[PDB]
């Protein structure tokens, strides 16, 4: 029932008052049962009936599907949720299974009506205040506000953690070792301790948590190997994803698509690469709960993909901190970077993979890096160390792009991983000019009203070229240019450029980009044999940069 | 411990409101150890317990100021800093202390533990707090918000300043040729002695605060004599190579901006035609005349350049080989205060992030003991991979601010 701890004081947002939303009415029938559900509930005093004084008011709903055979009565704080400060939503993430380690004996208890029996701020509940409509319109509006948790209101999450962590805190000191993990109505509790010894504890603990108002049920996973906790399985050697299944529907409402954004919040957290984005954007342009919202190409495109995601079955082993823990990482899709985060070989905790702009032009080892990066830090959250890496790249191919590269960089411990999509540097631009190789004093410009402009060189053997070009960029007409000397070209050449944007895309030593002729460039680059690109200052007298200028640029 | 005090009452600046910064994934080794500092720190009185009800928060981590000792935490409170009342005229120190710079020794001292004395305005507590992660997630991190005057903050040392004035008062009045200047958590002591007879003097501050109160941990040394300059420097192969010729006319074409008393005229004549970079072109004596007068003018302190106290230091640092960095402190682009080239990096300290890392304590500390303010930085880096890292290496109590960039080739014209 209620419990009788401390209750935690809550503030409106500076300024801001509290809710005054309208109720609309519902039907006779859903009305009947929203005051029986309501009746009910003030009879354990979840809630509590009202006077013509309180001014504030939100919007009660009644959702049609029944859950556990349950129809109930949903309020509407979006608006109560606009005005309640701001809560500290304290952790770094959910918890990670691969992170556990194994405990002799686990059961994982249920917190039934968790919300509800955790008491709100006196204060604070004039705020909370709604109206159960009449059916006999003769009669007025049936007013209520809550004593206790409601269950979609903004604190409700923030402060039943807080609640719950003091009702379980003398319980951690008195037994240590025992590992309790809170999360949303999800108890879980393990030791290494014999089931009879074990269940003692237990009853201790759910005896404990009765003295403070916190009912949990009959309906406790007594130790029966699979588990269910977050949306995992615990298995006695491994655990697994429960299935995400999403909703698939042609009428979505504001409700539906709300509820989903919450599943998908959830999900993205088990499997990445899950968007909310476009379905979001949904909620903000409409109101009313129960009204309908169409999915947009994008939000429909979106719930696809992110369904796809779900496709993929997630599963691994725990942890045994006695050992190391190994990340292997593999190169794939000109971007796609899958690893693995094991202890005994072909025993993995954690899989994933990575896969992430590095910028509008990218180069690989640069790539593997940043993989390293989140993993190290990944594992950081999980386990509370860094792991040893296995990485495809050679011990010397490394050296030569740190010894190269103008931004500092590190990638801590790894050993070679000799396995297929090694990593590698394709070109290594030269550092002095080639003796004899062609010299091409490359240039290009454009205009920003027109879009045309010219692109080309002019050789120290007299070869000239200057290509006219449409819907281009004073910018990408410099690349173009640089295109030019390396096509028209030996193996060796030596251009000169007196572009700065075109200097920093080629010598940070691209694989890949998303500008075509960038990749033109890069696939040339790779063909030669000894590039060297040098820059010099524009618009002055220096080489023939100060004839090739002439012929590209406009009124002179 | 906490002396009866009323305390002075301090506001963020208006407007803006507390810092709700995140944290950051901390190992197993640093969580044991803020736990550990915290629990003792809270039987103290000095930080407290709080709910989900207070918004804000700071980053916390640990350090270990040298080597092989104890864990240091390390509040994080930049952010609250930057929202902070700038107080009235007691500032964090005062009018900065010009020779401190001109000592032959300063040795750095922790200070930090006198502000754990002096309680904290009741109302601005809620915007110190902070919390322990856990690791996996599985206790719902420990908050604390501080009850007395938190080490990080820039109003400590506002506060407390009539309290150190007078703790170093006698110290002062004995030893009157020795410079004290404070920043934050630090005392920065310097004296024209011998390293062996200003390492007494050090022990007797040490000792007298001790005597006082303040328990400093039992000197970092800084010679602020032989701090010196990285000029811009001209090539041996001059007039050589086409190419050569041309990474030359690039080179002072840059410069033009910082002084623009060079001239370009006598070298680009040289670079008229469309030749090859191989090429070793003419030594003319009319382009030996630019190239002198080049040299020497980059052998000179800039023009118009002079600290203004109202403009933030910046600090551009380069990657330049084999353990060299080089950097740049200005206000104004282009007018810069100093330039300098960090260099001591070579196999167990041949990691990158490290190297940065001591090169943005050093290029901070002079900062400190030269102006008196810390420099906005520049990083050479990728903010992931920096923020994967620093903490690592991180060992002075306060942390600067920082930007990240992209290094053009402004490498091969500054070393």
């Amino acid at each position: 029932p209620i419990s009788p701890i401390e209750t935690v004081p809550v503030k409106l947002k500076p300024g801001m008052d509290g809710p005054k939303v309208k109720q609309w009415p519902l039907t006779e029938e859903k009305i009947k049962a929203l005051v029986e559900i309501c009746t009910e509930m003030e009879k354990e005093g979840k809630i509590s009936k009202i006077g013509p004084e309180n001014p504030y008011n939100t919007p009660v709903f009644a959702i049609k599907k029944k859950d556990s055979t349950k129809w109930r009565k949903l309020v509407d704080f979006r608006e109560l949720n606009k005005r309640t400060q701001d809560f500290w939503e304290v952790q770094l993430g959910i918890p990670h299974p691969a992170g556990l380690k194994k405990k002799k004996s686990v059961t994982v208890l249920d917190v039934g009506d968790a919300y509800f029996s955790v008491p709100l701020d006196e204060d604070f509940r004039k705020y909370t205040a709604f109206t159960i409509p009449s059916i006999n319109n003769e009669t007025p509006g049936i007013r209520y506000q809550y004593n206790v948790l409601p269950q979609g209101w903004k604190g409700s999450p923030a402060i039943f953690q807080s609640s719950m962590t003091k009702i379980l805190e003398p319980f951690k000191k008195q037994n240590p070792d025992i590992v309790i993990y809170q999360y949303m109505d999800d108890l879980y509790v393990g030791s290494d301790l014999e089931i009879g010894q074990h269940r003692t504890k237990i009853e201790e603990l759910r005896q404990h948590l009765l003295r403070w108002g916190l009912t949990t049920p009959d309906k406790k996973h007594q130790k029966e190997p699979p588990f269910l906790w977050m949306g995992y399985e615990l298995h006695p050697d491994k655990w697994t994803v429960q299935p995400i299944v999403l909703p698939e529907k042609d009428s979505w409402t504001v409700n539906d698509i709300q509820k989903l954004v919450g599943k998908l919040n959830w999900a993205s957290q088990i499997y990445p690469g899950i968007k909310v984005r476009q379905l979001s954007k949904l909620l903000r342009g409409t109101k009313a709960l129960t009204e309908v919202i169409p999915l947009t190409e994008e939000a429909e495109l979106e719930l696809a993909e992110n369904r796809e995601i779900l496709k993929e079955p997630v599963h691994g082993v725990y942890y045994d901190p006695s050992k190391d823990l190994i990340a292997e990482i593999q190169k794939q899709g000109q971007g796609q970077w899958t690893y693995q985060i094991y202890q005994e070989p072909f025993k993995n905790l954690k899989t994933g993979k990575y896969a992430r702009m590095r910028g509008a032009h990218t180069n690989d080892v640069k790539q593997l890096t940043e993989a390293v990066q989140k993993i190290t830090t990944e594992s950081i959250v999980i386990w509370g160390k860094t792991p040893k890496f296995k990485l495809p790249i050679q011990k010397e191919t490394w050296e030569t792009w740190w010894t190269e590269y103008w931004q500092a960089t590190w990638i801590p411990e790894w050993e070679f991983v000799n396995t297929p999509p090694l990593v590698k540097l394709w070109y290594q631009l030269e550092k002095e000019p080639i003796v004899g190789a062609e010299t091409f004093y490359v240039d290009g410009a454009a205009n920003r009203e027109t879009k045309l402009g010219k692109a080309g060189y002019v050789t120290n053997k007299g070869r000239q070229k200057v290509v006219p070009l449409t819907n281009t960029t004073n910018q990408k007409t410099e690349l173009q240019a640089i295109y030019l000397a390396l096509q028209d070209s030996g193996l060796e050449v030596n251009i000169v450029t007196d572009s700065q944007y075109a200097l920093g895309i080629i010598q940070a030593q691209p694989d890949k980009s998303e500008s075509e002729l960038v990749n033109q460039i890069i696939e040339q680059l790779i063909k030669k044999e000894k590039v060297y690109l040098a820059w010099v200052p524009a618009h002055k007298g220096i080489g023939g940069n100060e004839q090739v200028d002439k012929l590209v640029s406009a009124g002179i | 411990p906490i002396s009866p005090i009323e305390t002075v009452p301090v506001k963020l600046k208006p407007g803006m409101d507390g810092p709700k910064v995140k944290q950051w994934p901390l190992t197993e080794e640093k969580i044991k150890a803020l736990v550990e500092i915290c629990t003792e720190m809270e039987k103290e009185g000095k930080i407290s317990k709080i709910g989900p009800e207070n918004p804000y928060n700071t980053p916390v981590f640990a350090i270990k100021k040298k080597d092989s000792t104890k864990w240091r935490k390390l509040v994080d409170f930049r952010e609250l800093n930057k929202r902070t009342q700038d107080f009235w005229e007691v500032q964090l120190g005062i009018p900065h202390p010009a020779g401190l710079k001109k000592k032959k020794s300063v040795t750095v001292l922790d200070v930090g533990d006198a502000y754990f004395s002096v309680p904290l305005d009741e109302d601005f507590r809620k915007y110190t707090a902070f919390t322990i992660p856990s690791i996996n997630n599985e206790t719902p991190g420990i908050r604390y918000q501080y009850n007395v005057l938190p080490q990080g903050w820039k109003g400590s040392p506002a506060i407390f300043q009539s309290s150190m004035t007078k703790i170093l008062e006698p110290f002062k009045k004995q030893n009157p040729d020795i410079v004290i200047y404070q920043y934050m958590d630090d005392l920065y002591v310097g004296s024209d002695l011998e390293i062996g007879q200003h390492r007494t003097k050090i022990e007797e501050l040490r000792q007298h605060l001790l005597r006082w109160g303040l328990t400093t941990p039992d000197g970092y040394e800084l010679h602020p004599d032989k701090w010196t300059v990285q000029p811009i420097v001209l090539p041996e192969k001059d007039s050589w190579t086409v190419n050569d010729i041309q990474k030359l006319v690039g080179k002072l074409n840059w410069a033009s901006q910082i002084y623009p008393g060079i001239k370009v005229r006598q070298l680009s004549k040289l670079l008229r035609g469309t030749k090859a970079l191989t090429e070793v072109i003419p030594l003319t004596e009319e382009a030996e005349l630019e190239l002198a007068e080049n040299r020497e003018i980059l052998k000179e302190p800039v023009h118009g350049v002079y600290y203004d106290p109202s403009k933030d230091l910046i600090a551009e640092i380069q990657k330049q080989g084999q353990g060299q960095w080089t950097y740049q402190i200005y206000q104004e682009p282009f007018k810069n205060l100093k330039t300098g080239k960090y260099a001591r990096m070579r196999g167990a300290h041949t990691n990158d992030v490290k190297q940065l890392t001591e090169a943005v304590q050093k290029i901070t500390t002079e900062s400190i003991v030269i102006w008196g303010k810390t420099p906005k930085f520049k990083l050479p880096i990728q903010k992931e991979t920096w923020e994967t890292w620093w903490t690592e290496y991180w060992q002075a109590t306060w942390i600067p601010e920082w930007e990240f960039v992209n290094t053009p080739p402004l490498v091969k014209l500054w070393y």
